[PDB]
């Protein structure tokens, strides 16, 4: 049993200093090579830094240039990461693993098998203020056909929020887009959920949103402007 | 760096016959030995990037049979052999004859489905949301297969870029669904200087890019 | 330095010393940038120390925050290893067998 616990999460700062630290059970540590591999935000997965199985630096990336460190402790099976000069964008899914090659195996040092990816923490690296949610209902048109209406939530800090429909008692059609960010690190989402267009009088329109760390919990509605 | 493509971006593949899929290098990986050091990657949605295969020929034991490596030189091809529906996802190649190792484009496959002309709307923002100082017009591209039907947002006949955004669900399970918001922002001012506002949508069963445009007011 | 601050080996050894050039290989392109090492620190380790306390250096009282270069001195110093290694300049491996 394989496992990789990976620390260091929780809301920081871009530009401060940050340790992150991945503890290895379920095998022998200190004989295979070891992996960092980037993933920002809404975006790909891409490769950050790396180790030997001598516990010696593969390096850094383009953007990161002599600025992060990575260290092994090999008394406690455990894998250090410290990060420094964040900004908005170094942001990313850090994710920690070891290599497949064996020592005295099939030359070189082989460095390469990305094989067992433990749960990489969510490092939040970004600054921005406390913005208030804006929930609005995006009024239904006169739509035979299928009617289309939604409630976005914009402008709001921090990120996780939820939303439901009519208290699940509207389930089909629900596709919450994800939210787009913007320059000043604001959010914007959009539930739109298609529905039958027959039934524009008997249907109450009402969207529950959640901001937890606001305690948000508001019961809105959607009515067109007409 | 090594200059790494993936090709083809995104290929819809049928169950039954294989695929070849190809990552292209700027340097022979060829070593010493003569071991190239291509390995291919795997990742589903919801799901961490997962190995598929080791030096395209060079086996370990315990790695899937279904992924086949070949190629000579610079370029190496991944061939689907074995055929199922899972084999949709996103994949990766990467270079480890020298350092740093990088990531390709990447590229998602999907089983094909019939293609249909999509249904497109469109939703001009609500007044007392225009109140907040911006415009988020909204377009709705529902039912457009494959992903390939491309959104053109025209205030005016503008020909511009940025500023539009375009958030697309996932493959839905019924006929492959794929329902499309368009946001377009503009600035207060700029709602009230102008009149139309215009999503156009480009798709292959479309021999008419429709333009759906509405106006200020009604 | 290179005792108290790079690292710190027992005054008794019990073994032998070996080093070599490792100037073909310990060396990138055109200069090994990834590689440092520790000279900057307030505190002396225990002989035969893996010290993994890669935070700021921080001489003095400046809150740094996290924040690198202004006040706040970076831990590590880098290894130029480029073609320019001579006799001193070159990356000797060291290895100490106690």
């Amino acid at each position: 049993q394989v496992q990789l616990l990976e620390s260091g999460g929780g809301l920081v700062q871009p530009g401060r200093s940050l340790r992150l630290s991945c503890a290895a059970s379920g095998f022998t540590f200190d004989d295979y090579a070891m992996h960092w591999v980037r993933q920002a935000p809404g975006k790909g997965l891409e490769w950050v830094s790396g180790v030997s199985w001598n516990s010696g630096t593969i390096g850094y990336a383009d953007s990161v240039k002599g600025r992060f460190t990575i260290s092994r402790d090999n008394a406690k099976n455990s894998l250090y990461l410290h990060m420094r000069s964040l900004r908005a964008e170094d942001t990313a899914l850090y994710y920690c693993a070891k290599a497949v090659e064996m020592v005295r195996g099939l030359g070189a040092d082989p460095e390469y098998g990305m094989d067992v990816w433990g749960q990489g923490t969510t490092v939040t690296v970004s600054s921005a203020s406390t913005k208030g949610p804006s929930v609005f209902p995006l009024a239904p048109s006169s739509k035979g056909g299928t009617a289309a209406l939604g409630c976005l939530v914009k402008d709001y800090f921090p990120e996780p929020v939820t939303v439901s429909w009519n208290s699940g008692a509207l389930t089909s059609g629900v596709h919450t887009f994800p939210a787009v960010l913007q320059s000043s690190g604001l959010y914007s989402l959009s539930s739109v959920v298609t529905v039958p267009s027959s039934s524009l009088g008997t249907q109450t329109y009402i969207c529950n949103v959640n901001h937890k760390p606001s305690n948000t919990k508001v019961d809105k509605k959607v009515e067109p402007k007409s | 760096d090594i200059v790494m493509t993936q090709s083809p971006l995104s290929l819809p593949v049928t169950p039954g016959e294989p695929a070849s899929i190809s990552c292209r290098s700027s340097q022979s990986l060829l070593h010493s030995n003569g071991y190239n050091y291509l390995d291919w990657y795997l990742q589903k949605p919801g799901q961490s990037p997962q190995l598929l295969i080791y030096l395209g020929s060079n086996r370990a034991s315990g790695v899937p049979d279904r992924f086949s490596g070949s190629g000579s030189g610079t370029d190496f091809t991944l061939k689907i052999s074995r055929v199922e529906a899972e084999d949709v996802g996103v994949y990766y190649c990467m270079q480890a004859l020298q350092t740093p190792f990088t990531f390709g484009p990447g590229t998602k496959v999907d089983i094909k489905r019939t293609v249909a002309a999509p249904s497109v709307f469109i939703f001009p923002p609500s007044d007392e949301q225009l109140k907040s100082g911006t415009a988020s017009v909204v377009c709705l591209l529902n039912n457009f297969y494959p992903r390939e039907a491309k959104v053109q947002w025209k205030v005016d006949n503008a020909l511009q870029s940025g500023n539009s955004q375009e958030s697309v669900t996932e493959q839905d399970s019924k006929d492959s669904t794929y329902s499309l918001s368009s946001t377009l922002t503009l600035s207060k001012a700029d709602y009230e200087k102008h009149k139309v506002y215009a999503c156009e949508v480009t798709h292959q069963g479309l021999s008419s890019p429709v333009t759906k445009s509405f106006n200020r007011g009604e | 330095k290179i005792a108290d601050y790079n690292y710190k080996l027992p005054d008794d050894f019990t073994g032998c010393v070996i080093a070599w050039n490792s100037n073909n290989l310990d060396s990138k392109v055109g200069g090994n940038y990834n590689y440092l090492y520790r000279l900057f620190r307030k505190s002396n380790l225990k002989p035969f120390e893996r010290d993994i306390s890669t935070e700021i250096y921080q001489a003095g009282s400046t809150p740094c925050n996290g924040v690198e270069g202004f006040n706040c001195y970076f831990p590590l110093q880098s290894y130029g290893f480029q073609p320019t290694n001579g006799v001193g300049y070159q990356p000797y491996r060291v290895v100490v067998l106690s």
